[PDB]
RNA sequence: UAAACGAUGUCGACUUGGAGGUUGUGCCCUUGAGGCGUGGCUUCCGGAGCUAACGCGUUAAGUCGACCGCCUGGGGAGUACGGCCGCAAGGUUAAAACUCAAAUGAAUUGACGGGGGCCCGCACAAGCGGUGGAGCAUGUGGUUUAAUUCGAUGCAACGCGAAGAACCUUACCUGGUCUUGACAUCCACGGAAGUUUUCAGAGAUGAGAAUGUGCCUUCGGGAACCGUGAGACAGGUGCUGCAUGGCUGUCGUCAGCUCGUGUUGUGAAAUGUUGGGUUAAGUCCCGCAACGAGCGCAACCCUUAUCCUUUGUUGCCAGCGGUCCGGCCGGGAACUCAAAGGAGACUGCCAGUGAUAAACUGGAGGAAGGUGGGGAUGACGUCAAGUCAUCAUGGCCCUUACGACCAGGGCUACACACGUGCUACAAUGGCGCAUACAAAGAGAAGCGACCUCGCGAGAGCAAGCGGACCUCAUAAAGUGCGUCGUAGUCCGGAUUGGAGUCUGCAACUCGACUCCAUGAAGUCGGAAUCGCUAGUAAUCGUGGAUCAGAAUGCCACGGUGAAUACGU
């Protein structure tokens, strides 16, 4: 067997527990947009590869056609409701 | 030597050589005149019956030690002793080495 | 198909180009077409001259076509008149003051084209190919070539069914890119069907 | 009467072993077995020997002797007839005609073998993105038409040949036309060809009008061409791809395929080519009657990563000078970069596991770690797979003709069934503005800059560039702000109109794109299925081929750039 891919820690905070999250809410290779999505939701709110990955995917996967101003900020509400 | 020097890279040549010297322990033992054997000496007749068979197929005298399991059929100069108790077989070995080393006289 | 052509894949390897001129796109098509024109009426007019290769090169607005032959005497003629007449047929079918160089092909039955041509020559003469194809098989062995393969193709003998047989001897490491494989083909226009021949010559490493 | 069988008559003798079981018994342990004998029965290995082989092998199918029974190709047939026997029931004894050239035993190979395992693989598991819904693009079958040319037609046809259809194209057809022909060679006659012309026709051509008549002219005629005359002949995208060559796809970058010599076997043949592991690998160690070899796998070839050396332009600007401040110029040759050559990665080392080995697990150094990465490379053979239409080709077919030229119009016609896509179906967003950072390519009837006109297809002028020198070409995505607020909409572009803009004799058939103008169907789509384990999926742009003109297709380049793997 082989281990899971090792990703460099999120440069902005130098922490590994945030890069994996921003890579899956990402769409179509648009990482640059991803920070515009989640950092606005994060910087302004103020085996380990099975259950954390699956549960956190469920959070991202319900923001496609909810029909409001912008799901960019709706997911901020969703995580605010979650938190 | 000069293969590693000129043609092959040292690493790959060293590994192929390293996996290949394992047989010249038997090979280099036979190159004094390209073999051409004239007699054979076997210490365990049954455990190496193959050699006796090939030898008598070529019509070659065989020097064999048989104790309880092997047979005198394949051999002509039978030495009915043990194949174990390394001291005795080594004594035979020293004796035959000597007696072939004064044969010329 | 299944196999790669051994000569062309080794073009950037030990096998050298037999057409070496540098020209721009404008004349590249014309020169290449001129190469086929000079070549088509060079092998056809030398079908019984043991032509091995026809190498074309254009140093400066004048091509120098050197012909690899195992029998230069027929191509040269008596005091070079045959090269001279072939030269002025090349010189006016190539547009340049061409000259024809000649090179003896030593050890003739060890050339891929010659073996393919020699078998093809004594194949439409109504002889059994089993002995004929072994002759190239046997002859190459005494004169080196520690590896060779001579394959024949469909319509082997008077019959309605095509067959194939290649009869390898020696070692032919076609995967090895520095094998220096001499390979060429030919076809036999027999009264029945068409018979193609394919020969590989392994002239040692590098 | 039974396959009443060990398919093995009875009796005796002799001929190596090993492993048992059952039942006596002697010596010594005077414990019960015990240790050592010694009988009888009996099961199984195996030696010599024997056997066709399988096998048997001291319980012989060995080596012999005594006597008995029996056999004499398969079928007819253990049948008919007779006899004897039996309660009929049937048994026993036991033919022949006729027919066949075999029937048969044992063993060998390899074939269904629906009684197996093992291993590997985006095959499944996980995750990601999708196609099947719609509109267009293209392709395939089906409808009509003169034709909608032909072939491809499960995986291995269906954005296939075709990488590019206004005529030509194009192989199809309507009409006109030519019959040694449009195309090739040979014979003869003329005229040079070529150039300028008209007239009839759509042209192929035909009827005419002028110039020329050129190099030898060794005086002919060649040197060329054109027209004509009879003939050979030409010509064919005509037909068979199961006649083929050649070329291609196919299982499948799957790992097997065989040979020399040996050995075994009377022999066909087996061995090699086997177990354990191990590898991506018939990769390799260990024990093995086999050693080896060949094609096989890897590697050698190309590319990429680190570094170095050389050269320093059209490329770069670390240092200096001032700068028409822009590497712009001196100048520097440091650096990127450019292209040549080397070094570097080799389980090399270390620890541990593993038989100590192979190998593996990690670590260290190292830019690169365990074939570092990606390409090229496809074994014997598999599909009578496909191509006769790229070409060649056997046979067959028409030679005032499916031949050929020309004009035209087909090839794109729809009423559909389905691939392959692109467009998308939007609020990780769309629109407006400032708006940065690519690589890779191409450019001479060409890329074509600046400027101007121009709502633009763009147009006019026209520098440079046959190019690390200029153009293609401002790369978008991305960033900052604002805005659009679910509106079948600011999305989306089909569809349709006016005009264009370019290409060419000529675009409506059947070009592209645009200015302006439409503005519908499409808000994620059914079971099902496809691709994918890293710079990978997923986006966004870039160039190129073919190409007068004609990319949702192909090829190549870059930018941004993921998530998952418990296992078979």
């Amino acid at each position: 067997v082989i281990g899971q891919r090792k990703i460099l820690p999120d440069p902005k905070f130098g922490s590994e527990l945030l890069a994996k999250f921003v890579n899956i809410l990402m769409v179509d290779g648009k990482k640059s947009t991803a920070e515009s999505i989640v950092y606005s939701a994060l910087e302004t709110l103020a085996r380990p590869v099975r259950r954390n990955a699956l549960a956190m995917r469920w959070i991202v996967e319900a923001a496609r056609k909810r029909g409001d101003k912008s799901m960019a900020l709706r997911l901020a509400n969703e995580l605010s409701d979650a938190a | 030597q000069d293969g590693t020097f000129d043609k092959l890279t040292k690493k790959e040549a060293l590994m192929r050589t390293r996996e290949l010297e394992k047989l010249e322990n038997s090979l280099g033992g036979i190159k004094d005149m390209g073999g051409l054997p004239d007699a054979l000496f076997v210490i365990d007749a049954d455990h190496e019956h193959i050699a006796i068979k090939e030898a008598n197929n070529l019509g070659i005298p065989v020097f064999a030690i048989v104790d309880t399991n092997s047979d005198p059929d394949g051999v002509d100069f039978v030495i009915p002793g043990n194949d174990d108790a390394i001291r005795a077989v080594t004594l035979y070995l020293g004796a035959v080495a000597a007696t072939v080393r004064e044969g010329r006289s | 198909g299944q196999k790669v052509h051994p000569n062309g894949i080794r073009l950037g390897i030990v096998k050298p180009w037999n057409s070496t001129w540098f020209a721009n796109t404008k004349e590249f098509a014309d020169n290449l077409d001129s190469d086929f024109k000079v070549r088509q009426y060079l092998t056809k007019e030398l079908a019984k001259a043991s032509v091995s290769r026809i190498v074309i090169e254009r140093p400066a607005k004048s091509i120098r076509v050197t012909i690899h032959t195992a029998r230069p005497g027929i191509v040269i003629g008596k005091k070079g008149e045959d090269v001279e007449k072939l030269r002025k047929v090349v010189a006016d079918i190539a547009g340049v003051p061409a000259q024809i160089n000649i090179a003896e092909v030593r050890k003739p039955e060890l050339d891929a084209k010659l073996v393919a041509d020699s078998i093809t020559s004594q194949l439409e003469r109504r002889v059994m190919f089993r002995r004929a194809m072994k002759r190239a098989v046997q002859n190459a062995m005494r004169l080196g070539a520690k590896g060779i393969k001579v394959e024949v193709s469909g319509r082997l003998g008077g019959a309605e069914i095509a067959r194939t047989e290649w009869y390898r001897e020696g070692r032919v490491p076609l995967h090895t890119l520095r094998a220096d494989i001499d390979y060429n083909t030919s076809e036999a226009h027999t009264t029945y069907g068409v018979i193609g021949v394919k020969v590989w010559i392994f002239k040692g490493e590098i």
